[PDB]
């Protein structure tokens, strides 16, 4: 069957500055089928408190998702997004960088 | 507003 | 400007034990306003924007019934397919459905839709006219044959002329504020040295709200796509959008090198330049 892999943007909601309260997000786009597992983390670890928005899609049909969760950005803490689905051999971790 | 019943395939 | 009420809808099989997954949304232009969740406790229709939670009761009992009936008919569908196809009982498959209307400025009707797809690809849709369908293959034919019959294009038609353009403008009036509103993008550029005689330039566009962007980078005054990268446009998270765009250019060479943010927020393209 039809089989697209995820493509990945981790980032913030507003500029990233260390010790303001803001959103880490990633956004899984252009994936099908559309079960998807994504977790944020924070220094390799999951972090537990994470929603996601609801499942729609683009003119290709495949699909896109919104994982996002409360984060305070500082200058020593790693966040990142970690990604599996159907195409992926093994998970794919995409780190943040608050310059993209 | 939705569209009432589209119908099966 | 023009407006749009979409939409969408997809059911994924779950062989193993139960009903399919089955996730509904409805937008106003860029605006989620509406959501369905087969997984979710409340089992209704459930109100994602401000201006659509003034909606009566009688307004959630029919979506709620719509949006369920909705669910049963991509249920029938994804058995219908698996036979169609001769394809195991033990496989998991997904439909998607998307149906809508377009209004101009004048908010008058401009055009109308539906598509429906299995396992990704093109299965059937209305054709422009709202009046036959366009089948992509021989199973899709059959399904073509059944709704020319049953008069499928005909009600469809008269929602998508009628009943969708009469509640798109509905909306758009009780959620004036915002769905009338546009957001400009906030635009920025930063500057990220490679080497000594290289730096990416890279161009922001911020908080913008409807999401339709363009971002183009010129060298001299001519566009330039060569040593650019372009992200997709991505979800704030708080109903607006992000955008950037990046070129490479050599270090001291930053001013012949101009953004240009095109958007129906701005009067007149903005132009910027890294000093």
């Amino acid at each position: 069957m039809i089989q697209r892999t995820p493509k990945i943007q981790v980032y913030s909601r507003h500029p990233a500055e260390n010790g303001k309260s803001n959103f880490l997000n990633c956004y899984v786009s252009g994936f099908h089928p559309s079960d998807i597992e994504v977790d944020l983390l924070k220094n390799g670890e999951r972090i537990e408190k994470v929603e996601h928005s609801d499942l729609s899609f683009s003119k290709d049909w495949s699909f896109y998702l919104l994982y996002y969760t409360e984060f305070t950005p500082t200058e020593k803490d790693e966040y990142a997004c970690r990604v599996n689905h159907v195409t992926l051999s093994q998970p794919k971790i995409v780190k943040w960088d608050r310059d993209m | 507003t939705l569209f009432d019943e589209p119908p099966p395939l | 400007g023009s407006h749009s009420m979409r939409y969408f809808f997809t059911s994924v099989s779950r062989p193993g034990r139960g009903e399919p997954r089955f996730i509904a949304v409805g937008y106003v232009d860029d605006t989620q306003f509406v959501r369905f969740d087969s997984d979710a406790a409340s089992q209704r229709m459930e109100p994602r924007a401000p201006w659509i939670e003034q909606e009566g009761p009688e307004y959630w009992d029919g979506e709620t019934r719509k949006v369920k009936a909705h669910s049963q008919t991509h249920r029938v569908d994804l058995g219908t397919l698996r036979g169609y196809y001769n394809q195991s009982e033990a496989g998991s498959h997904t439909v998607q459905r998307m149906y809508g209307c377009d209004v101009g400025s004048d908010w008058r009707f401009l055009r109308g839709y539906h598509q429906y797809a299995y396992d990704g690809k093109d299965y059937i849709a209305l054709k422009e006219d709202l009046r036959s369908w366009t089948a992509a293959d021989m199973a899709a034919q059959t399904t073509k044959h059944k709704w020319e019959a049953a008069h499928v294009a005909e009600q469809l038609r008269a929602y998508l002329e009628g009943t969708c353009v009469e509640w798109l403008r509905r909306y758009l009036e009780n959620g004036k504020e915002t769905l009338q509103r546009t957001d400009a993008p906030k635009t920025h550029m930063t500057h990220h040295a490679v080497s000594d005689h290289e730096a990416t330039l890279r161009c922001w566009a911020l908080s913008f709200y409807p999401a339709e962007i363009t971002l183009t980078w010129q060298r001299d005054g001519e566009d330039q796509t060569q040593d650019t990268e372009l992200v997709e446009t991505r979800p704030a998270g708080d109903g607006t959008f992000q955008k950037w765009a990046a070129v490479v250019v050599p270090s001291g060479q930053e001013q012949r090198y101009t953004c240009h943010v095109q958007h129906e927020g701005l009067p007149k393209p903005l132009t910027l330049r890294w000093e």
